[PDB]
């Protein structure tokens, strides 16, 4: 689920793992580097690419006042799916 | 009353409590701030800001912040004329560089010359 | 520029008040160094009192010297009372500076410091 | 204009206009600006030679009682020659009125020290001396209220920075609390929030 | 200058208009010719030295191949790419957003930078390094701080304190008659500027060479 | 050196100086003052402790937010010591109890402790290891204490050759052992030259030796500026303590009757460059607790 | 040994600038024809005292002031220096 450097310490979702010439490896002695082991990139590549039969479609976020404000996105390119900046989940068109 | 008669500069620098390091080490840039060029508004003009030079802002080695050995760096003194700026800077003691106020040039634009006959001011796209 | 005074008329009363205040600070030190249980001999305390009086030596305006006399008289009253503690009287000194040097070369080895 | 807009009254506005004109008629020597704002509170802007005559007149005279004294401050304004503005804020008891006597001064001028005609102004005057730096002559006691004894610099000015020059910490060398120059752990990010586009056209000063 | 004197003669003098002017590429050449340096590298081609200071030598100015064995190249600057492997002593000078400098444009106006960010690393300023080097060597430079440096700057050339202000020169006749002593053969080879296209605008500096955004738009233009 | 090891700006209190010091012992007297001066420098101090966390709690608020760090260790396992000096710029050895126990003796504390830590700090790959030892530590007799410290000096000179052996005299301070031991009594009268040196001059010497190289390898000795007699020292400390009066082991009394001598074959304070202070100022500092309420500066200064 | 540089510092409205402009318009091609390798350089800013600086021999910078000297007097003092 997570990568780990050959120094033995876990990387994060941001690649900030320390080198061989630091002292923060010594500040982590005896106390665990509480890293979130749940990356945010790979939980979207597992999502189904939705296919909506219109041309320009809405995005709420699953609930009135529970979610991002409405974005209306366009689906006119043929090789690149439209992508909500808030959501991150894609759409396509069907005709 | 009005007993004192003297025409001399003021010497408040020994009264304002700031030490000699921050008296004779730094310098005051006195300037109208430039217009924030992405916006288009000169309400940010008309105020002579006095600011100081910036100094070192290293990294706090536990979080990654910007620690600083600078009390005076986060000041700004908005004034209304260059003369009172120079008077305050010479009164309160420190050095000063007074920059210049650069007005926008009064141009003359004309839509009728944007649609001329023989001249090269033919926009060809509107 | 007919300015209202504080106390004086010219530098003569300024010199008179500052020598009165120095006489008071001279006769005020050994009582305090016996009272607050400090760690510094009387001669060093008197030398730094006269150093504090020699620090402001380039001041010429009579109102400013009057206001410095007022500052010194306020602090002498607060030290002849027992209001100020051992901390502030030791804070007048400088024992915990590890003081930064003034040569250009040692300011160059620890740089970004004009 | 009826919902969610504060309704102003004109009776108090006319009365405070008439009373400010009356005050400036009967005291011609010390009066420069007589202004009434939109929300009807009187302001009288005053030369610093008449603090005792204006306040002895205003505590008495039986047509304006003004027994009570409130805030005194001397708002630290640069850009002028005379910086500080001392604001006596007088409240009556028989009348329900509020006037602000605003006298001006610079850094090195004794104003006439209203402690003899308002006993409430004792700690107000001592606090303004300690925080701003305006000396008050013919006054019983000036000490430092609301500041440390070893601290100085008159910190409420615009010239004194936000963080001070000294910072205390305990150390075990001399076994006590010592003062050191400030080494902050975070920057205090100052934000550039003053956006353009002139949110009030009614307050445009005339240009050069 | 022949064209300039030709229009100077064969016309009525309508005013102090100036026909002739040149333009430069880098501002420090204008500053170094104001302070009175030798332009070109011919004085080094004549006398090969035993010690040389490369204050930001960008390209193939000199190498170790154009010089005797005991080189002693002291490079001083930031992110050197050509010469920094070749050099002997590397000193980390500051950058153009990182020090209080004094720059001259192509028309003589003096414009100064401001210290917005202190240089990362040890990374001292340039004249600070040079005066400390003077102190550690057996001599001295007779000034301490930056106001004394700018006072010597005025005591070398006076226009470098009147900031953001211009004053043009004169004496086109004297310059033209001083040009009339040495005749050179004009080679009829096709003269061409090197700045011919977008890629050669984008790559031909050290700061633009070190970046990645310039490399991205270089491959975008060339592809 | 990597970045975040370069210094930044002024000194102390989230002003990053450029050293990471692993400081052994450090719970007692001299280590606490040295951690005080390193927190004033603005460094990272790795203190290992084997005791209760209450004593490192009392020395805790010295450094800034997360500058100093705490870790456990023992005198038996090399793994915890190598974990302590995994990544460290410098390491200093300040250890040793003035009386025996049932688990650790004068034997093999000064032989088994510094060999193990010097071995693992050479193998971990650090530089500038500073070891304190007592003055006049010789193979010659009359103290198990002093002969064990002499064997320790020889062993830390043998392994890890680029070490800084430094040796103070009988240091005195605010929470001293021997001067407080003199004040807490009831006594004899003999003659013995002895020179105390004040603790803040010694630790300024240590921090100058720890950040000022060209002093690596050479052993240093701290000499106080006084060098006078013990009998007049006892009478001066009683006269400043306002009392006339005309764990106490045999090794301690033979240490305070050992004639401390100095040899100028190794340089002192001036070739390192910090001013020394005389007795009397700091003596009037430390000699509190006279009586209920209760100057005559003796200043014998023999030879 | 000898000279290295001669620097002239001028202005645009002065009787001293009038005198040194008389010199520098009448007798400058002569001087540059005489000494080839002396970079005698001229500077003009807005208004300053017309200084004349001779830099040579390990930073010896000798100073003369050409305030209200006429062109003969300028040439005589310049030959006194050089
Ligand atoms: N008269 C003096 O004070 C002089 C002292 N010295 C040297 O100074 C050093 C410190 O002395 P000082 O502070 O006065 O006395 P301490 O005994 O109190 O200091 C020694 C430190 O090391 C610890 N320690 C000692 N033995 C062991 C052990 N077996 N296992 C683990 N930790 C141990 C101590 O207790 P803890 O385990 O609780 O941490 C303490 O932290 C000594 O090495 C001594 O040789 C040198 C010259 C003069
Ligand atoms: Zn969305």
């Amino acid at each position: 689920g997570v990568r780990t450097s050959p120094t033995g310490e876990k990387v994060t979702h941001t690649g900030q793992v320390y080198d061989d010439e630091d002292y923060r490896r010594v500040r982590f002695v005896g106390r665990q580097k509480e890293v979130n082991e749940n990356f945010a990139i790979d939980l979207i590549a597992e999502q189904p690419v939705s296919q909506v039969g219109s041309r320009v479609i809405s995005c709420d976020g699953g609930g009135g006042a529970l979610g991002h404000p409405r974005v209306y996105i366009n689906l006119d390119k043929e090789t690149k799916t439209g992508t909500c900046g808030y959501c991150g989940l894609q759409f396509r068109q069907q005709h | 009353t009005q007993l004192i008669t003297v025409d001399e500069k003021l010497d408040i620098t020994t009264l304002t409590g700031v030490p000699e390091e921050h008296i004779k080490t730094r310098k005051a840039r006195i300037f109208v701030p430039a217009r924030n060029n992405m916006q288009s508004g000169v309400n940010n003009t008309k105020k002579w800001k006095m600011e100081f030079d910036t100094r070192e802002r290293w990294e706090n080695p536990l979080m990654g912040w910007a620690s600083t050995a600078d009390p005076l760096s986060n000041l700004v003194l908005t004034f209304s004329t260059k003369e009172d700026a120079i008077a305050f800077a010479e009164k309160n003691g420190w050095s000063y560089d007074v920059e210049e106020r650069k007005v926008p040039k009064p141009k003359s634009k004309s839509y009728g010359a944007n649609f001329s006959w023989n001249k090269r001011t033919r926009v060809s796209t509107k | 520029t007919s300015v209202k005074p504080i106390f004086s008329r010219d530098m003569n009363e300024a010199k008179r008040r500052v020598r009165e205040l120095y006489r008071a600070w001279y006769r005020e030190v050994p009582n305090t160094v016996h009272l607050f249980q400090l760690d510094i001999s009387v001669k060093q305390g008197r030398d730094k009192v006269r150093e504090m009086f020699k620090k402001n030596a380039h001041v010429t305006d009579p109102r400013v010297v009057d206001l410095l006399v007022i500052k010194g008289k306020m602090e002498l009253e607060e030290t002849i009372n027992v209001w100020k503690q051992r901390t502030h009287v030791m804070r007048f000194f400088h024992e915990t500076e590890a003081p930064r040097p003034k040569d250009f070369l040692s300011k160059f080895y620890v740089g970004h410091d004009p | 204009t009826r919902p969610t807009v504060r309704p102003r009254n004109d009776v108090a506005h006319k009365q405070l206009s008439a009373f400010g004109e009356y005050v400036a008629e009967i005291l011609p020597k010390y009066v420069q600006q007589v202004q009434v704002s939109c929300f009807s509170e009187l302001e009288i802007c005053i030369h610093p030679d008449g603090v005792i005559p204006v306040l002895t007149f205003l505590r008495d005279h039986s047509n304006a009682q003004f027994k009570s004294l409130a805030d005194l401050t001397a708002v630290d304004i640069p850009t002028r020659q005379n910086r500080f503005e001392i604001v006596y804020n007088l409240l009556s008891l028989r009348f329900n009125s509020r006037i602000r006597v605003k006298t001006y001064t610079d850094e090195l001028t004794p104003v006439e020290s209203s402690v003899s005609v308002y006993k409430a102004a004792n700690w107000y005057e001592r606090e303004i001396w300690d925080m701003f730096g305006v000396f008050f002559a013919n006054h019983p006691d000036l000490r430092r209220i609301l500041t440390d004894y070893g601290f100085e610099g008159h910190p409420f000015r615009k010239d004194f920075p936000l963080s001070g020059y000294v910072e205390l910490r305990y150390d075990d060398e001399v076994k006590r609390v010592v003062a050191e120059p400030v080494e902050l752990a975070q920057e205090f990010r100052k934000f550039d929030l003053n956006s353009p586009w002139e949110a009030f056209p009614a307050y445009r000063q005339p240009p050069e | 200058s022949n064209i300039a004197q030709k229009i100077r003669t064969s016309s009525g003098v309508t005013g102090d208009w100036k026909v002739m002017n040149i333009l430069h590429r880098i501002a420090s050449q204008v500053a170094a010719l104001d302070l009175g340096y030798k332009p070109g590298v011919e004085a080094i081609r004549k006398n090969p030295p035993k010690m040389l200071f490369l204050l930001g030598a960008d390209g193939g100015c000199v190498t170790r191949q154009d010089l005797p064995k005991d080189c002693f190249i002291v490079y001083q600057g930031h992110h050197g790419d050509v010469g920094a492997p070749i050099a002997d002593v590397i000193l980390p000078g500051a950058a153009y957003t990182e020090k209080s400098a004094t720059y001259v444009n192509t028309e003589g106006r003096a414009q100064q930078t401001k210290v917005a960010v202190m240089p990362p690393g040890l990374a001292r300023e340039d004249w600070k390094i040079i005066r400390a080097l003077s102190e550690i060597a057996g001599m001295t430079l007779p000034y301490d701080t930056l106001d004394q440096v700018r006072n010597r700057l005025e005591e070398v050339s006076p226009n470098l304190v009147r900031y953001d202000d211009v004053e043009g020169a004169n004496y086109f006749q004297q310059a033209s008659e001083l040009s009339k002593l040495v005749n050179q053969q004009l080679l009829a080879d096709p003269l061409v500027p090197p700045q011919l296209t977008i890629k050669d605008f984008y790559m031909t500096d050290s700061i633009s060479r070190a970046s990645q955004t310039m490399a991205k738009c270089v491959k975008a233009v060339t592809e | 050196l990597h970045h975040a090891v370069i210094p930044h700006g002024k000194g102390g209190r989230s002003s990053v100086s450029g050293i990471v010091a692993t400081v052994f012992g450090a719970t007692g007297f001299l280590g606490r003052y040295l951690v005080n001066h390193l927190g004033r420098m603005g460094s990272q101090v790795i203190v290992p402790y084997r005791c209760e966390p209450y004593d490192t709690m009392h020395l805790r608020p010295m450094g800034d937010l997360g500058q100093i760090i705490f870790m456990d260790w023992n005198g038996r396992d090399k793994d915890s010591i190598r974990r302590a000096v995994e990544h460290s710029n410098v390491v200093i050895n300040l250890v040793g109890r003035e009386w025996e126990t049932k688990n650790f003796d004068f034997e093999d504390v000064f032989v088994k402790i510094p060999q193990a830590i010097a071995q693992v700090s050479k193998e971990a790959g650090v530089e500038k290891f500073i070891h304190i030892s007592h003055l006049n530590a010789d193979i010659k007799s009359s103290s198990k204490y002093l002969r064990n410290k002499a064997v320790g000096e020889k062993e830390v000179r043998e392994t890890f050759p680029e070490a800084t052996i430094i040796k103070p005299a009988d240091i005195f301070g605010r929470e001293d052992r021997f001067l407080n031991y003199f004040a807490n009594i009831r006594s004899l009268g003999k003659k013995t030259v002895k020179q105390p040196v004040y603790i803040v001059d010694v630790t300024k010497g240590i921090i100058n030796a720890i950040k000022d190289p060209d002093a690596r390898g050479k052993t240093f000795a701290f000499v106080g500026p006084n060098r006078y007699l013990l009998f007049d020292l006892v009478q001066y400390v009683f006269a400043v303590a306002h009392r006339p009066f005309l764990w106490t082991t045999r090794d301690k009394v033979e240490r305070i009757h050992t004639t401390d001598r100095t040899l100028p074959h190794l340089p002192g304070l001036e070739d390192l460059g910090v001013q020394a202070t005389p007795l009397e100022l700091k003596a009037i500092e430390v000699l509190r607790r006279h009586r209920t309420y209760r100057s005559e500066i003796e200043d014998v200064q023999p030879a | 040994l000898g000279l290295r540089e001669i620097r002239i510092h001028l202005c645009q409205r002065s009787p001293g600038s009038q005198g040194v402009r008389d010199f520098i318009e009448k007798r400058y091609v002569e001087l540059k024809k005489a000494n080839p390798d002396l970079p005698i350089l001229i500077r003009e800013c807005s208004d300053v005292q017309p200084k004349l600086w001779a830099r040579y021999a390990f930073g010896q910078e000798k100073n003369v002031s050409l305030n209200n000297f006429s062109a003969d007097q300028v040439t005589r003092a310049l030959e006194n220096v050089l």
